[PDB]
């Protein structure tokens, strides 16, 4: 077949319009639904040759159509995008999108942009060419128009704007820095009553909000306040898709330590908790995300959230759901995080009563090592502060049995903090029952000693506490 | 080479993780491997958010276990609404995990204690056409029966989206 194609491709160099149209029709079928041959066409390499054609014969209708369909098919292959990025195709598709007006002719150009856009480098090229400008005018015209064609032309342009904001270079160019000339116009979508624009806006924001510096400069210019207005609109019912998008942005805006404070004062923790009732896991997820980020360095905030019985009861409810378990995890970590940051005796008593000990214990046997000691540290706090109120539920959970298993390990340096939760749990009468289960043989081995200096000492001190008192 | 992504979802993940670890020959990369025309499948601080519709997902595998008809009836209420709203236009494959334990002495007898019996392929296809699946396919994790036939089907679903 390389016999067949070589001449067909060398025909593409023809200045004759009719020649192309036919050599095209030929090249068309086969390779129709034969990716093997399409792939070889990339090597040839036809892509940069085709981009030139589109450029020269754009005021033609017949091949320009056919040219686009080629790109749409080729772009489905992996090799294509790097090759496309060499090309002027970004400039040439925008230069075309302006000229053409008919709904059919645009949707074809859109179905080329969308897969080509996935290439982060193309994104920048498209923004530089001025796609962003066109996209926004398509939104503006058709905001309150209810033609079924017009609402889908809106959705395309709006969701594509979002897509373009996933490229780090391209996004950073548009956030000018926020507030710039585009970012402003995208912000205004969140006050808007166009359910799609609300969605796009929230998502766009969240995508802008992907580095410390941007997220700071947004919280300070009242983005946090605007997002809460959107959430407050969708509380009782019903657009789950938008709840998510808005929450998802807050979660990001609450990453850097500086904003954590500022957002609590504005009252995000309140507005976010209104969706505790939600039964939609993605909404549940970004709720729990935003809580855990808001409380990170903030102790007093965590003390109220821990004391909040409405919340803690929902968390123990989510921990005990077998599925999803994306939301189960995030929930389980927040239980730990409430205890760990507040260090409050009250928040502990709230959680032990809600039945949260048995979950923190099973989280100590998690495959992720970060979560492991988050459980162990939250359990260390539980034992140091309020061992009496906890000890009955702790035997139930089989915590003593797990810690011995943990400390003959394959392995972690997280075994240290376990040898502390053992040393601390040891001083409860109903408590172990570690002497009735023989930890002394494992402790003196670890005493002498792990590569960690810190692992040796508490273990050598744990040897002395386990022999004497 | 063509890259397509495959999400997978279901009640308890000793039924599902059994399905994708058996193809060694929350993130994994198998292949065909590679039958000459190459198709690769990727599986399932700052969050990056994708619009709809331009999702980084080409096909969902909604898994239920044949030994629990509770886990089949949960599909329309627990799994489908999520995909409804967030992943529309993403083709679905309904999948009956662990087909080996259907007519078994231990587990159809234990199912009777629930006033119940195992799931038929009638009840499977009924659900598939209900939720709007691209298709159905039962498979056993432990006996290796129908396992490649799911990843065959998933890939065919992914590809199907001149002049
Ligand atoms: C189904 C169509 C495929 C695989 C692509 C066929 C077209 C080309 C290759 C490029 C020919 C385009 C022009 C001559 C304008």
């Amino acid at each position: 077949d390389a016999g067949l194609i070589s001449p067909l491709v060398q025909l593409l160099n023809s200045k004759d319009q009719e020649v192309l149209l036919q050599t095209g029709r030929a090249l068309g079928n086969i390779c129709y639904d034969s990716h093997s041959l399409q792939a070889q066409l990339i090597n040839m390499g036809v892509i940069p040759t085709l981009v030139k054609l589109l450029g020269i014969h754009c005021q033609n209708a017949a091949l320009t159509e056919m040219c686009l369909v080629a790109f749409g098919n080729l772009a489905e292959l992996e090799s294509s995008k790097e090759q496309f990025a060499s090309t002027n195709i970004a400039e040439e598709l925008v230069k075309l999108f302006k000229k053409q007006i008919e709904h059919d002719k645009r949707e074809m150009i859109f179905e080329v942009l969308a897969p080509l856009a996935e290439n982060d480098a193309i994104k920048l090229q498209l923004v530089e060419a001025g796609l962003v400008e066109c996209l926004l005018e398509i939104v503006q015209q058709k905001v309150d128009s209810d033609k079924e064609d017009d609402i889908t032309e809106l959705k395309t342009g709006s969701d594509l704007m979002v897509l373009l904001l996933l490229g780090d270079e391209s996004m950073q160019k548009l956030f000018e820095g926020g507030k710039g000339s585009v970012f402003q116009r995208v912000l205004s979508w969140i006050p808007s009553n166009n359910h799609q624009l609300q969605l796009a806006g929230a998502l766009a924001i969240a995508n802008f909000a992907r580095n410390d510096a941007n997220c700071i400069h947004m919280v300070d210019n009242g983005i946090v306040e605007k997002l809460m207005d959107l959430l407050d609109r969708h509380v009782e019912d019903g657009n789950v898709t938008v709840q998510h998008a808005a929450l998802s942005a807050l979660r990001n805006l609450a990453i850097p330590v500086i904003n954590k404070a500022k957002m609590l004062s504005a009252g995000v923790t309140e507005a976010v908790l209104k969706f505790l009732k939600s039964e939609m896991p993605p909404v549940q997820f970004k709720l729990l995300g935003t809580l855990r980020m808001l409380i990170d360095a903030q102790a007093e905030a965590a003390e109220q959230l821990g004391k909040n019985v409405k919340l803690v009861e929902r968390l123990v409810e989510w921990c005990e759901a077998k599925d999803h378990a994306g939301v189960m995890g995030e929930s389980n970590r927040l239980l730990s995080a409430l205890i760990r940051h507040s260090k409050s005796k009250d928040v502990i008593k709230t959680i032990v009563q809600s039945g949260g000990i048995k979950h923190l214990v099973t989280m100590a046997t998690s495959e992720h090592v970060i979560m492991q000691n988050e459980a162990l540290v939250a359990l260390a706090l539980i034992a140091a502060l309020e061992l009496g109120t906890a000890e009955k539920d702790l035997e139930s959970a089989k915590l003593v049995q797990i810690l011995h298993r943990l400390l003959a390990d394959e392995r972690s340096a997280p075994e240290i903090k376990y040898n502390s939760m053992v040393l601390i749990c040891a001083l409860m009468g109903s408590e172990c029952l570690h002497k009735e289960v023989q930890d002394l043989a494992f402790l003196d081995v670890v005493s002498k000693l792990r590569s960690h200096e810190n692992k040796s000492v508490a273990q050598q001190a744990s040897l002395t506490e386990q022999r004497l008192t | 080479a063509i890259r397509k992504k495959l999400v997978i979802v279901g009640d308890g993940a000793c039924g599902k993780t059994c399905l994708l670890i058996v193809f060694s020959k929350e993130n994994y990369v198998a292949d065909i491997e590679v039958d000459g025309k190459q198709v690769e499948l990727a599986l399932w601080d700052y969050d990056r958010l994708r619009p709809l519709s331009y999702p980084d997902t080409d096909v969902i595998l909604m898994c239920f276990s044949i030994d629990s008809p509770d886990s089949l009836e949960n599909i329309p209420e627990k799994w489908t609404p999520e995909v409804k709203h967030f992943c529309p236009n993403v083709p679905i494959i309904l999948v009956g995990n662990k087909k080996d334990l259907r007519n078994d002495e231990h587990t159809r007898r234990e199912l009777a204690k629930m006033k119940q019996e195992p799931v038929k392929p009638e009840e499977g296809r009924d659900m598939a056409n209900r939720i709007g699946a691209f298709g159905y396919m039962e498979c056993s994790a432990k006996t290796k029966d129908g396992v490649r036939e799911v990843f065959e089907m998933a890939t065919r679903a992914a590809l199907q989206a001149c002049l």
